[PDB]
């Protein structure tokens, strides 16, 4: 049981990509040395967020057959995956100085309506012990999800994520072979992603009183 | 003329 050469070069691009990404020290050292409080900490979540939608929109660009995608369905892709996948990445850093990190989010001024669900879903992620072919992928297909409000084609965007869940299946079944239910586990932390959106909207809807980022304020239509 | 700066970034080399 093993991954075919052209699943292996797919899944090879894939974590090239992702790979890649990383958060610049100016941001890291902000999350050390700067002030403590609910105002702070709240602009310091804001400035993360804004390296993170850059850092996707990087990974996004080599994932195989993207930039094949009609222009205006990549744009709606981003929009509606960028929520999903901050989660998914905040998930994986937490699971592996986050002390203060996670000081500085449960005193940010944002509701326990919203904390409580997502430090519970960094909980299940960890429980999971995910490879980072496994964080990668799904990474993957939840920018790849043809679903998404406002795309044109989206049999294109089937076409590219097909492929991927059929990577992943592959991936459980030669490294998790005793335990068939693993890719489901993955596929119940795919639903779980999708929660965070509402929240989102929420957090961002109800508290106008505030500024963000333009990169921030586009993808969230702020 | 909206997601300007999220073109300029996916447009960008
Ligand atoms: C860890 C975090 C939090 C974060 O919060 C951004 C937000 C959230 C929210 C919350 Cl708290 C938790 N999960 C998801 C959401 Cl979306 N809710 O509101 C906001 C802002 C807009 C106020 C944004 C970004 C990162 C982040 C991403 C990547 C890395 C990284 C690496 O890649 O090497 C290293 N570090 C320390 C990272 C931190």
């Amino acid at each position: 049981m093993e991954l075919t050469p052209d699943q292996q070069t797919l899944l090879h691009f894939i974590m090239d990509s992702y790979n890649k990404q990383r958060m610049p020290q100016e941001i890291t050292n902000k999350i050390l040395k700067e002030a403590f409080s609910a105002e702070e900490n709240f602009l310091i979540l804001t400035e993360m967020a804004t390296n993170h939608v850059q850092v996707l929109v990087e990974f996004t660009k080599k994932l195989p057959g993207f930039q094949t995608l009609d222009h205006e369905d990549q744009i709606a892709l981003l929009k509606g995956s960028a929520v999903e996948a901050m989660f998914l990445r905040s998930a994986e850093i937490f699971n592996k100085h986050s002390d203060l990190l996670e000081a500085r989010i449960r005193n940010s001024g944002i509701s326990d309506e919203y904390i409580t669900p997502m430090f519970s879903f960094y909980k299940s992620i960890g429980e999971l012990k995910m490879t980072q072919e496994e964080y990668a992928l799904l990474t993957a297909i939840v920018i790849l999800s043809p679903d998404r409000q406002y795309i044109k084609d989206r049999e294109a965007v089937e076409k590219l994520q097909e492929p991927l869940l059929d990577v992943l299946q592959k991936l459980c079944k030669i490294h998790q072979p005793e335990n068939p239910q693993h890719f489901a586990c993955l596929l119940g932390r795919l639903t779980e992603l999708r929660t965070f959106n509402h929240h989102h909207a929420e957090m961002l809807m109800s508290w106008r009183v505030h500024k963000f980022t333009p990169l921030l304020c586009e993808i969230w239509d702020v | 003329k909206d997601h300007q700066l999220l073109r300029y970034l996916l447009d960008k080399d």
